[PDB]
């Protein structure tokens, strides 16, 4: 059983120290994987977030003549707005016609 | 493949009472028979001592050995004995194993049935 | 077991047996049978799990073969007789009866089967009497050579030998059969109670937690669902609970200082173990103030802390 | 990179009806460790 | 006594349609709002089933033997409780202990007996114009039964029996299985207003009770009534009445259930690929894109050996 | 620049990824 | 004589969304669908589509070239 | 061994069934192995 106290309250230790035994192994290279998956993510977030920080210290405390960092357009302002679980920057921008 | 172990064989005084044997083992009764003997002659041919149902009580017995000799045997054991009990002289004679097929009536005629080599079986005086 | 006549291996008799009860330490403490080997479960355990049936299975065989009653265990009868699974669950009880059922002459009575096309799944008897082929041409019917009756009788002798001393045999089934549970060991009802951590045992399923009410409905025969992981919440009326799981972090302003200390709870409602609560949990060594500071020491949701 | 996928159960399975029986005894990890792999194989096109 | 009702119109069979029936909730278990694949034994959609005719006009008597291999899925429309009852089995001559499910005109009747159920079994009513009153008198359907195991009854009742006149009114739908030596039972009751078919829409077959009798059915027959007022086998009337058939197998299913611990709608991973991924995902409603459901593999054929030329064979004629 | 070990083809080919190039 | 592996591969289901409408395309992961309207690629093949040679933006990326949409 | 369909063919279930239950324990490390070196693999390509 899936279950451990269904085990537990079934049959004596040592069979039950043999199929906990493994129960465990799966319950934990359910985990080690698990942190991994949720671990990598914590990265790529931050080289995601960075990213983010770098344009509130770039965009939207002032102006940067690059491209495609600031917005689509000769950068002139970028003002930013909140979020529930990140940032949004809102690029004023100018497009010739 | 129906080997016939006999056992018991030899000479007696007239009178004398004895249990001989017959046995098949390692075979998977297939699946209860029955089985006795026969008695030829060094002069005459064979008669119908008996039969006994394989793994059954159901048995047959001659004349003869009806009064003074029992065929018994124990397929736990894997054999069958008929008591020779009183030893008549008449038992003077080579008695042979015999394996009645699975029917008890036709080991009556015998001439298919299976044998043993034959415990000579003289019934001294 | 007080069964004065049993049937045949090949006839194995078996019973259903609900609506009941079994005060089995008896059947352990008796000691008065050879094996009460038990699979599946611990015999010195059948007092607190129930069940709703029981197929009690009886048959009879040689000491000799017991050990072939084992699953996954090949024996002839193993094999072309009695069959078990390779999950089976339950207790094996076989005992000598050479004292009551053997007779001089060999009890001709207990058959026996020997051969078969195939092997039998498990509890799947065979009665079977047609005549056993092993001859390309079928006899259709005279027994003899290459065509066979099955079935052999053991005849067991008042003096037979211990592998051949007849021992009877009886099997039990307790295959862990839940959706309602009718037949049950012998226990102490016990008084219900909610709104405090407590141990259970409702109808064999063990937990812990607080037992509420419940305001859902089941139907006539529903005994219990469970949301995901195959977790209970309700039994027979109840919604289950735990009973608060949370984390202890400690805050101090560092040795150096002091030894003062404060007390963090994760995402508890500390009337449930000064005081000071947050969407953090609740604190316990400190004081919520209407100040302003920076932060030093962060608990979260807004709490930080400092001397 | 090169998109990588890979089916779970061949790998652990090689064609048995058997297996199969076994491997959903694990888990769900003929799941897992797809999407593992689609995140990247996806990914990657969007990264061109 | 065993008499064979004829005047009986032969015909052959009809079939129609499965429009999401055969659908049961295959546990004792409770869920809300929840999604669950449960593997087990359910019908597939959008499949063929049989049509039978017991309708006035012929007299197109529909009372056959049948199979029972792995599930049932059986229907009654009716306006009088035409319906009765089921005999199952495998032999049905009081040979094998078989089963009978039956409802009689005072009682279920629930008995697993080695009753000699022979060719035409049918129960008939008895209608009275002196006064208007139909009634139970005819009960023929086995002859012989020495040695049984279990039966079942409930307290006793009162039934209708009369005929009505106009359209299908209350739509019966039952269940059959075997397994676990038991016998799985479940079952539904809707109303309806139709005509001529089966209705379409879902529904949700809750569990009534699993009859635990270890035996190996096979096959298997109805038990609705008939009507009299000819010959025995000549002199009835069947009786404006239809019942419809199904087969269950093993198929991935997902089960919608609600707030409640009922269920609503249902899909299969197997019937129609749009499905498949439907699971695959785990929802009854997919988003735009491509995703990946399953692996193809071909099987095999004319499995070989070709071991060397033998062409030097041990020279036994030379013996 | 098989036992379960598959390759997927991309969106975008050389063709597709030169001409972007040329643009 | 040369061995090989009878054809194996993956299923993709294609959907605009249930939102939408219900007709689907299905993929065979880089097959010749002989070996089972039709329509061949460089990434297998897709079963109930319409081979137009048009020229469209992306909604729904089979591979080697071939959206798909609605 | 290392090759399925054998192990089944030489055996009956009981013990044929741990054999494969090892034989598992290993492959689906395998598997897991070689993806978190497919994931980071294809996260620096990300950076890249
Ligand atoms: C209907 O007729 C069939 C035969 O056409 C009957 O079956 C016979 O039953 C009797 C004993 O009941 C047997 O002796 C015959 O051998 C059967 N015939 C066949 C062909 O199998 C059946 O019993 C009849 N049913 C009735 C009159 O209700
Ligand atoms: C419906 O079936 C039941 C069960 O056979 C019948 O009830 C039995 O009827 C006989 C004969 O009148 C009585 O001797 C028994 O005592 C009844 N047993 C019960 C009520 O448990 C019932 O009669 C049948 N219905 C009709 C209309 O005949
Ligand atoms: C259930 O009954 C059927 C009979 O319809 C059994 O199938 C038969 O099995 C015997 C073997 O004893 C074969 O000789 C027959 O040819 C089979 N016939 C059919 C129609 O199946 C089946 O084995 C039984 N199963 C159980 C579990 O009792
Ligand atoms: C199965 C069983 O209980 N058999 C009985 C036992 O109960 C009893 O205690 C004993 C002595 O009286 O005789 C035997
Ligand atoms: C894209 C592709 O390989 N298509 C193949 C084609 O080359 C081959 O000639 C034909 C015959 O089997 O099958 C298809
Ligand atoms: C803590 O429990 C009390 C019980 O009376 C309740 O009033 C209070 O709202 C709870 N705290 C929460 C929900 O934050
Ligand atoms: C079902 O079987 C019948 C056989 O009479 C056939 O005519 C029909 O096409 C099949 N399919 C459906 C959906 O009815
Ligand atoms: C169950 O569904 C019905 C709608 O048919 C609804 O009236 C009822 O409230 C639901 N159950 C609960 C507990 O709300
Ligand atoms: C999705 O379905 C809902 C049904 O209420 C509809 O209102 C909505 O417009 C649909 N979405 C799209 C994108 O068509
Ligand atoms: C696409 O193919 C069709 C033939 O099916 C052809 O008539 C049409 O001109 C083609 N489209 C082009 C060349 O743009």
């Amino acid at each position: 059983s899936s279950v451990l106290n269904d085990i537990l309250s079934r049959l004596d230790p040592p069979e039950a120290e043999v199929q906990i035994d493994r129960l465990i192994t799966g319950r934990l290279q359910s985990l080690q994987t698990y942190v991994t998956q949720q671990l990598i993510r914590a990265a790529e977030i931050r080289a995601s977030a960075n990213l983010a920080a770098t344009k509130m210290s770039e965009c939207v405390l002032g102006q940067s003549k690059r491209v495609d960092f600031c917005g689509k357009g000769y950068h002139l302002m970028s003002f930013p707005q909140s979020a529930p679980h990140g940032v949004v920057f809102l690029h004023v921008t100018y497009v010739p016609a | 493949q129906v080997q016939l172990v006999e056992s018991g064989g030899g000479s007696v005084q007239a009178g004398g009472s004895l249990k001989l044997s017959c046995a098949a083992s390692g075979y998977a009764s297939w699946a209860r028979k029955c089985i006795g003997w026969f008695r030829q002659a060094p002069g005459q041919e064979r008669e119908g001592v008996a039969a006994i149902f394989d793994f059954d009580g159901s048995t047959y017995y001659s004349d003869s050995v009806k009064g003074r000799f029992t065929i018994s045997g124990d397929n736990a054991k894997n054999t069958v004995s008929l008591q020779m009990n009183s030893l008549l002289p008449k038992d003077t004679a080579v008695y042979y194993c015999t394996v009645a097929f699975g029917t008890c009536d036709n080991w009556y005629r015998g001439r298919g049935d299976y044998w043993g080599q034959g415990t000579q079986v003289t019934v001294s005086s | 077991f007080n069964a004065t006549r049993f049937a045949s291996v090949y006839a194995w008799n078996r019973k259903r047996i609900s609506n009941c009860v079994a005060d089995y330490s008896v059947l352990y403490n008796s000691a008065s049978f050879s094996t009460f080997k038990c699979y599946g479960v611990s015999p010195t355990k059948l007092n607190d799990l129930c069940f709703t049936n029981v197929y009690a299975d009886s048959f009879v065989i040689r000491g000799d073969e017991v050990r072939q009653i084992a699953p996954g265990q090949t024996g002839k009868i193993a094999d072309y007789n009695y069959k078990l699974p390779d999950d089976f669950t339950g207790c094996v009880i076989a005992w000598n009866s050479n004292n009551l059922d053997s007779k001089v002459g060999g009890n001709y009575n207990y058959l026996y089967r020997l051969f078969r096309k195939s092997n039998l799944k498990p509890f799947e008897r065979d009665i079977s009497t047609e005549i056993y082929q092993a001859g390309s041409t079928p006899c259709n019917g005279v027994e003899g050579f290459n065509c066979y009756f099955p079935l052999q009788s053991y005849g067991f002798q008042p003096t037979n030998g211990v592998g051949y001393q007849p021992y009877r045999v009886v099997v039990l089934s307790f295959e862990l059969l839940h959706a309602p549970a009718t037949v049950c060991g012998p226990k102490k009802s016990t008084n219900l109670v909610k709104n405090k951590c407590v141990n259970f045992n409702f109808n064999g399923l063990t937990g812990t937690g607080v037992l509420t009410e419940s305001n859902k409905k089941f139907l006539p025969f529903q005994q219990f669902g469970r949301d995901i992981a195959d977790t209970t919440d309700a039994v027979r009326i109840l919604d289950i609970t735990p009973c608060s799981f949370g984390g202890v972090s400690v805050i101090t302003p560092g040795t150096n200082t002091s030894n003062q200390v404060a007390v963090l709870y994760q995402d508890v409602n500390c009337t449930e173990v000064n005081v000071f609560q947050t969407r953090a949990g609740c604190l316990i060594g400190a004081e919520h103030v209407n100040n302003s500071y920076e932060c030093d020491i962060p608990i979260g949701a807004g709490i930080c802390a400092s001397y | 990179m090169t998109k990588t996928s890979v089916d779970c159960t061949m790998y652990i399975c090689g064609d048995s009806t058997e297996c199969s029986n076994l491997l959903l005894q694990y888990g769900s990890f003929c799941t897992q460790l797809n999407r593992a792999l689609t995140g990247i194989a996806v990914e990657q096109d969007k990264n061109t | 006594q065993c008499v064979n009702l004829t005047t009986r119109t032969q015909l052959p069979p009809a079939y129609t349609n499965s429009f999401t029936r055969g659908v049961y909730y295959p546990d004792k278990v409770f869920r809300s709002s929840v999604l669950h694949s449960t593997q087990d034994l359910f019908l597939p959609f959008f499949s063929n089933v049989t049509w039978f005719h017991a309708i006035h006009v012929t007299k197109r008597f529909d009372n056959p033997v049948l199979p029972f291999n792995d599930g049932v899925y059986f229907a009654s429309t009716e306006k009088s409780n035409i319906i009765r009852g089921w005999i199952f089995g495998t032999t049905l001559d009081s040979k094998t202990q078989s089963l009978l499910i039956v409802n009689n005109a005072t009682n279920v009747v629930i008995k697993v007996c080695e009753f000699q159920f022979c060719n035409d079994p049918f129960l008939g009513v008895y209608y009275h114009k002196n006064n208007k009153s139909w009634m139970e008198s005819e009960f023929r359907v086995y002859s012989s039964a020495n040695n049984c195991t279990f039966e079942y009854v409930s307290q006793p009742f009162l039934m209708d029996l009369e005929g009505k006149q106009g359209n299908f009114k209350n739509l019966r739908e039952f269940v059959f299985k075997n397994i676990d030596g038991y016998f799985k039972i479940y079952s539904k009751h809707t109303p309806i207003n139709l005509v001529r078919d089966l209705p379409q829409g879902f529904s949700a077959l809750e569990p009534l009770v699993d009859l635990p009798i270890g035996i190996n059915i096979t096959r298997f027959q109805t038990l609705l009534a008939l009507h009299r007022s000819g010959d025995s086998s000549s002199g009835w009337t069947a009786g404006a009445a239809a019942y419809y058939v199904g087969y269950l197998q093993p198929r991935t299913f997902l089960l919608k259930y609600n707030e409640n611990g009922t269920i609503t709608d249902a899909v299969d991973c197997a019937l129609d690929p749009l499905s498949e991924t439907k699971c695959t995902l785990k929802s009854f409603t997919v988003e735009k894109g491509i995703y990946q459901t399953s692996n193809f593999r071909v099987q095999p054929t004319e499995s070989i050996v070709r071991f060397p030329n033998i062409t030097n064979l041990c020279p036994f004629g030379e013996v | 620049l098989f036992n379960g070990l598959t390759v997927l083809p991309p969106l975008l080919t050389d063709e597709m990824i030169a001409q972007y190039t040329s643009a």
